[PDB]
């Protein structure tokens, strides 16, 4: 009858409850992603972000980079991934240096964002090195 | 309602009696399907009774056509596959008779007062007037109809395994 | 009240026996049309014009197939008048185009007289005032008989002129020798 | 009992259709598992029919445009690395539907969570829910009858109308 | 024939045919609220709304004419 | 789950007289001449206005009873088939004389049996003229069904005023109903009789000539 209602029963907030924003598929997927899952240390949050993101990011670098058709094609795609991860970790470092000023495990604080970007850098270089193993042998 | 008496013991099950014989329990699981079940039992019963007479009578006498003879078809068991133009005319006129019962099948519950299996078909008037032996006349149709349901499976496989005449070997 | 011609049907309400050939024969209810510039006035003017055109067409065929074409048009020589038209068009096409534009001026004036005669009430349908001998001056019972005789001969000639077109365009012979062909074919 | 608050699927010509009495006496918990089974069988079989009918005559491109004219032999030449992918990929959704199931206002086939917007009290939403389960029930038996005529009778196409 | 047959779709003085207003008000679903209700009153009271549709169609048509005249040359 | 249409079609108190296990149809009252309550598929109880085939329901609000439409269609099927079975046999010489028209298009050397007369005269053109002549009568007599559907006419079904010899001029209503029953009974038999002749000659066994077996 009506699959679009105002969000939070509030007709004047700038948001709608559609089956993209408020479906049970969306509510159950988003609450279990490591950005929003309840029982997670901020080191473990970023570690799951890094393991997801460092794994696929070796993909475009090995198959499309300048050393495509070489015998060092995989280690060139791995080194380009680590260089991209260090750029992204620098972006996380300068974000937390400006946004947060001086309860733990709450992600949007200064002490926890240093845990969050540390876990991202370990997980992203770890899963880029893991895909280095699975693509070679 | 009328078919649940006995004593008539169940063979290969010496403890069970046939009085209120319902081990799966279709009467309590779905009681609204019970007038559909009685209509289906009588239609299975009346078709199997003519199937028993129809399986042993063409063993001796044949209809005077010369595509139904013993030289044409000695066995009754392959007459279904040997006379296809004879089967469509049985299937066609039964299909007409069955299509005129769809508004009776569509009102088998509490729609109108037709009892299941009662097609108001008594031209010779053999239904008794007193009610207490009408039920045993109904019980005689069910017991003879249930027996012919068992028997036509034994008649056909008794002739499919051992190709022989009437009794069997 | 029932129709005279179709006594199982009710009488059509706009037909009341005032017109000449009125016996209530409108089963499709076409006299009740009042929308796309068409009403009972337009259909009666169309009936009367179809009557008079077809009446002249029948004797216009029977004049040439009996006594030949007119002098100046002796180039026809065909009893089939659907084919004899194309021999007059082949040789003297200007007189046919003279008549067809003279009809065009007459018919466009008659189309104005029909729609102005319908909006006003001073013109009967199919009436042009062409009574030069003056049959309409006296004996209104004998004048209504002439109004009915025009309609009765005109409704008959409508079938005859449509037939002589169609059995001239399909047999290529002519009307009177289509008639002799049918007489010898179906004699018993 | 359970059928009084679960009126989806109760459509003409039948009423509540249960000759064998499998719903009689059973709890609402196991009856909700039967609706979860009926909808999941009906939704896989509706997608199985559209998977069968496209690959039988039409648009079997690609897997390099080869491998497929008949749907049952086409389940052989593809690698099993592509099979357990499909097995793990559906099991990711079967895992996510468990999280949708472990929620208070969950209805036994509502993976989308349409009970947030409409309930079974408006007739147009019940009528469209019945259209899914009727076409699911029809595509269940019509997938089995067309699997079995390609397993045994050899033909994978339209044995009723033409080809 | 396809154009003459299509010119007998809409209701006029003889009862048969479709009302465009009743076509539009019937086409509404659970995502779109009232649906196409009120679009008949827009397109019979706003000349600008009709020109919005007719220019977007005649411009799209002229673009279709360009592709179809080079590829299937008609003259 | 909705109220079933079964209840609005049957009487549910009375049984059909011809088929005793079925309930009586709501429109079959025994007033019509051939009425013995025979409607096992309940086609008289169909709530559609069947005069929509002639003039659509969108033209104006009208409605003919289904039993009026069915009897008008039964009587037209009766009277066509009585003439057609007689016309098939008379042009085949079943009554002694092979009745043919005086034209040689219709002679027995041109058209040997009545089996071959349809396709021979669609090609010649006699059947196209019959379709004009029949269609003229059907446009002029079929429009009374619209008049009945509007509630304007009290005409009975199949009840033109065609009694040229006046067999029913001063007769009572039970002898008119007897005479209307003999029309219906001979018509229903001739409909099955035309079904026999048109099918038995169409088999590959043959016998296009009388007695068509
Ligand atoms: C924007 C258009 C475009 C594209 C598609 C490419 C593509 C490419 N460039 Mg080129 N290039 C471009 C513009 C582009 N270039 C421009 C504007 C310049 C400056 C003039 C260059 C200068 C340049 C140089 C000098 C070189 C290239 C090279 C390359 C190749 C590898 C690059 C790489 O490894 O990135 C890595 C890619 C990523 C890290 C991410 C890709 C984006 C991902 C896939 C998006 C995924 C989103 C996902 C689908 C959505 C979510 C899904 C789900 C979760 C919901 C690749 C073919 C290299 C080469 O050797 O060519 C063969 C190379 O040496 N480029
Ligand atoms: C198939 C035809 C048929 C039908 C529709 C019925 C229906 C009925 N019977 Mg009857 N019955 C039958 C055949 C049938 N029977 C036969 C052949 C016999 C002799 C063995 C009996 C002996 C019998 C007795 C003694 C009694 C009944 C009773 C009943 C009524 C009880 C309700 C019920 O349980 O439904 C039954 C539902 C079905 C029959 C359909 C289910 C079919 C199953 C699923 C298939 C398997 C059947 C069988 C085991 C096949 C074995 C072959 C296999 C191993 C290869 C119901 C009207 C009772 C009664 O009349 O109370 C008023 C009663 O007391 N029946
Ligand atoms: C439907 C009427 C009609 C038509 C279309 C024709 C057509 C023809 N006739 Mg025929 N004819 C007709 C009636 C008709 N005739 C009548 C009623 C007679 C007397 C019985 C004849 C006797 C006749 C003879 C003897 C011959 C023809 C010939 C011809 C052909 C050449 C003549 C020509 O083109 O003149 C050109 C047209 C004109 C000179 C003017 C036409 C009349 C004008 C438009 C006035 C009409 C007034 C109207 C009748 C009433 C008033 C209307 C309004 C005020 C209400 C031509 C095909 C000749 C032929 O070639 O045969 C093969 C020939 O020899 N006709
Ligand atoms: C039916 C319509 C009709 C048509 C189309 C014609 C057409 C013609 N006539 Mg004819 N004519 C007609 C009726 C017709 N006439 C009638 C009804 C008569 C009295 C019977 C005549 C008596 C007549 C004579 C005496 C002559 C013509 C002549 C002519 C031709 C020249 C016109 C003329 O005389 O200019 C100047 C022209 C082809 C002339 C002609 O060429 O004859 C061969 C000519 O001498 N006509
Ligand atoms: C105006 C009326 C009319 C008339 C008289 C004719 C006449 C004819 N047309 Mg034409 N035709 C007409 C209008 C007419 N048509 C129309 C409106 C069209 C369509 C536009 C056609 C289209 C057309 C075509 C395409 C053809 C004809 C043909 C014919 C001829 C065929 C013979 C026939 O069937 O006669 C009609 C037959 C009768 C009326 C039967 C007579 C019935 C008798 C009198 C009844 C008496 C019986 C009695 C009571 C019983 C007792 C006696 C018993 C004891 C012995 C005939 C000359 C054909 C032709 O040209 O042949 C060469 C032909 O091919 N017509
Ligand atoms: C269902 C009725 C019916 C039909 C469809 C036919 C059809 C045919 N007849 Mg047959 N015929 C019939 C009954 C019928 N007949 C009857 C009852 C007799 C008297 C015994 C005949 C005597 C007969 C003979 C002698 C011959 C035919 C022939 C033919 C064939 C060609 C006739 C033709 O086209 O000329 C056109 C016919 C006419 C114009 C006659 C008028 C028809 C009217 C307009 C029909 C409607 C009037 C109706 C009787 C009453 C109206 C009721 C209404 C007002 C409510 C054609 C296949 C011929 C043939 O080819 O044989 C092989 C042939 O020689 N018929
Ligand atoms: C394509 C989508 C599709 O057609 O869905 C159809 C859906 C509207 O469906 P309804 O059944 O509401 O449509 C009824 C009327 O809109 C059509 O007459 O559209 C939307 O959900 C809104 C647009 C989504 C746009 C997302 C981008
Ligand atoms: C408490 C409990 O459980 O105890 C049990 C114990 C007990 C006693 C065992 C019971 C039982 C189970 C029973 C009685 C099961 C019996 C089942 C039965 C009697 C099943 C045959 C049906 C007839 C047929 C199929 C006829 C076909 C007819 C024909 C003509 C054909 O064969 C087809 C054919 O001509 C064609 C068309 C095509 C050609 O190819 C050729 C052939 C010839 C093939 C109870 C009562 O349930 C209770
Ligand atoms: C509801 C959808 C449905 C349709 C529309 C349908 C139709 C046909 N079936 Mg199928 N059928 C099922 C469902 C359907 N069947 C199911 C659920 C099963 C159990 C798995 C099943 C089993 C078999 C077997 C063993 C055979 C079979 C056949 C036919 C053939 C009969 C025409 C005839 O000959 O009268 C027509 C096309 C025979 C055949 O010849 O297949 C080409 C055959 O041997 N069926
Ligand atoms: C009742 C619903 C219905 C379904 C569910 C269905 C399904 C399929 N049809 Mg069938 N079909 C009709 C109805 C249905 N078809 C109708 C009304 C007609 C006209 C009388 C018709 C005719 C043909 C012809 C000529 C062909 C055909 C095929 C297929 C095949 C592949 C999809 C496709 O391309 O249509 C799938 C199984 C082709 C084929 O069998 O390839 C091996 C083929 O050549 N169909
Ligand atoms: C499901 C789905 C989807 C999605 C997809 C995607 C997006 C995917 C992704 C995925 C991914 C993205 C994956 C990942 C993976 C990863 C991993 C698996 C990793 C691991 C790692 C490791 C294991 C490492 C380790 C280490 C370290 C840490 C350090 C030391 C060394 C080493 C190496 C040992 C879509 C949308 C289509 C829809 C449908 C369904």
């Amino acid at each position: 009858a009506n699959f679009i209602k105002p969000y939070n029963d509030d007709p004047f907030v700038g948001h709608l409850a559609t089956p993209i924003t408020s479906s049970a598929v969306t509510r159950a997927l988003l609450k279990n992603l490591p950005a929003y899952r309840f029982g997670l240390t901020p080191l473990l949050r970023g570690l799951e972000i890094g393991l997801a993101h460092g794994y696929f990011l070796i993909g475009p670098f090995v198959k499309l980079g300048p050393l495509r058709n070489s015998d060092i094609a995989l280690i060139a795609g791995f080194l380009s991934t680590i260089g991209l991860i260090l750029i992204l970790t620098l972006g996380l470092t300068i974000y937390g240096a400006a946004v947060f000023n001086s309860t733990e495990t709450t992600l949007q604080t200064r002490k926890a964002w240093d845990q969050f970007k540390g876990g991202f850098f370990v997980g992203a270089c770890g899963s880029a090195g893991f895909a280095l193993i699975c693509l070679s042998s | 309602m009328v078919g649940a008496e006995g004593p008539e013991p169940i063979p290969f099950a010496p403890s069970k009696t046939s009085k209120n014989f319902d081990p799966v329990g279709f009467a309590e699981r779905s009681p609204e399907w019970l007038p559909w079940y009685r209509e289906a039992e009588l239609k299975h019963g009346r078709a199997a009774m003519l199937a028993t007479v129809g399986f042993v009578v063409p063993e001796f006498i044949r209809v005077p056509g010369e595509q139904f003879s013993f030289e044409a078809i000695p066995k009754v068991i392959d007459a279904h596959d040997a006379l296809p133009e004879s089967m469509i005319q049985i299937f066609g006129w039964i299909s007409f008779l069955e299509a005129c019962t769809f508004p009776a099948m569509a009102g088998l519950g509490g729609k109108y007062d037709r009892k299941p299996g009662d097609f108001s078909f008594d031209p010779l008037g053999l239904y008794p007037t007193d009610p207490e032996k009408q039920k045993q006349m109904q019980l005689a149709e069910l017991k003879n109809g249930r027996l012919a349901m068992i028997a036509i499976g034994g008649m056909v496989t008794g002739a499919a395994v051992t190709g022989h005449g009437f009794p069997y070997l | 009240e029932k129709s005279q011609s179709l006594p199982f049907m009710n009488r059509p309400p706009l037909l009341d026996g005032s017109m000449a050939g009125d016996v209530g024969f409108d089963p499709l209810g076409l006299s009740n049309i009042d929308d796309v510039g068409i009403d009972l006035y337009w259909l009666r003017e169309a009936e009367i014009k179809h009557c008079r055109v077809a009446m002249l067409a029948v004797v216009g065929i029977l004049q040439v197939e009996i006594f030949g074409p007119a002098p100046g048009c002796e180039m026809a020589t065909d009893k089939c008048q659907m084919d004899a038209f194309w021999q007059i068009w082949g040789a003297h096409p200007q007189y046919i185009a003279f008549g067809l534009i003279m009809i065009m001026m007459i018919e466009m004036i008659s189309g104005i007289a029909t729609t102005q005669g319908r909006e006003s009430g001073e013109r009967a349908p199919g009436d042009f005032g062409l009574d030069p001998l003056g049959y309409g001056k006296g004996d209104a019972a004998g004048y209504a008989r002439l109004q009915a005789q025009e309609i009765a001969n005109g409704r008959l000639a409508m079938f005859a002129a449509a037939g002589e077109i169609m059995q001239g365009c399909t047999t290529h012979q002519g009307a009177l020798e289509n008639l002799m062909t049918a007489l010898r074919d179906n004699s018993f | 009992a359970w059928k009084d608050e679960n009126i989806i699927g109760i459509t003409a010509p039948m009423g509540f259709f249960d000759p064998l009495g499998l719903s009689s006496g059973k709890s609402d918990e196991v009856m909700n598992l039967y609706r979860e089974a009926e909808l999941k069988h009906g939704r896989v079989a509706m997608a199985a029919c559209l998977g069968w009918y496209i690959t039988a005559a039409g648009v079997h491109p690609a897997f390099n445009s080869a491998l497929s004219s008949d749907p049952l032999e086409a389940a052989k030449q593809l690698p099993t690395v592509g099979w357990l992918q499909f097995v793990l990929g559906c099991g990711a959704i079967e895992w996510l539907a468990q999280q949708i199931k472990a929620r208070p206002g969950y209805q036994p086939g509502d993976i989308l969570g349409a009970a947030y917007w409409v309930d079974n009290s408006d007739e147009g939403w019940v009528d469209y829910q019945n259209k899914e389960i009727n076409n699911g029930r029809l595509a269940m038996v019509a997938f089995m009858g067309i699997f079995v005529q390609d397993l045994y009778f050899g033909n994978y196409g339209d044995q009723i109308f033409r080809n | 024939v396809l154009f003459i047959v299509a010119g007998h779709m809409y209701r006029t003085n003889w009862g048969i045919g479709h009302s465009m207003k009743e076509i539009l008000e019937a086409h509404k679903g659970p995502f779109t609220g009232e649906g196409h209700k009120g679009l008949y009153e827009i397109l019979t009271t706003s000349w600008h709304a009709q020109l919005a549709i007719n220019l977007a169609m005649m411009g799209s048509l002229s673009i279709i004419v360009a592709h179809h005249m080079y590829a299937m040359p008609p003259y | 789950m909705p109220e079933r249409l079964w209840d609005s079609m049957v009487d549910k108190t009375e049984r059909s007289k011809a088929v005793p296990f079925l309930p009586r149809a709501v429109n079959l009252d025994g007033s019509l001449p051939g009425d013995v309550g025979f409607d096992p598929f309940y086609l008289s109880s169909i709530p559609k206005d069947f005069s929509g085939f002639i003039q659509p329901p969108q033209w104006e609000e009208k409605g003919i009873p289904t039993l009026y439409w069915m009897r008008e269609a039964e009587l037209k099927h009766c009277r066509v088939a009585m003439l057609a079975w007689f016309g098939w046999l008379a042009t085949d010489g079943a009554f002694g004389v092979t009745l043919r028209f005086p034209g040689e298009i219709y002679s027995v050397e041109n058209i040997p049996t009545a089996y071959e007369a349809h396709n021979a005269l669609v090609s010649q053109g006699s059947m196209g003229f019959l379709l004009l002549a029949v269609g003229f009568i059907e446009f002029c007599t079929g429009a009374v069904l619209v008049e009945v559907a509007k509630g304007a006419s009290d005409r009975e079904a199949g009840d033109f005023k065609l009694d040229p010899l006046s067999f029913l001029k001063g007769k009572s209503e039970e002898e008119i109903k007897r005479m209307k029953t003999r029309e219906i009974a001979n018509g229903r038999l001739a409909m099955l009789a035309f079904g026999g002749v048109a099918t038995q000659t169409a088999l590959e066994g043959g016998n296009h000539a009388f007695p068509y077996f």
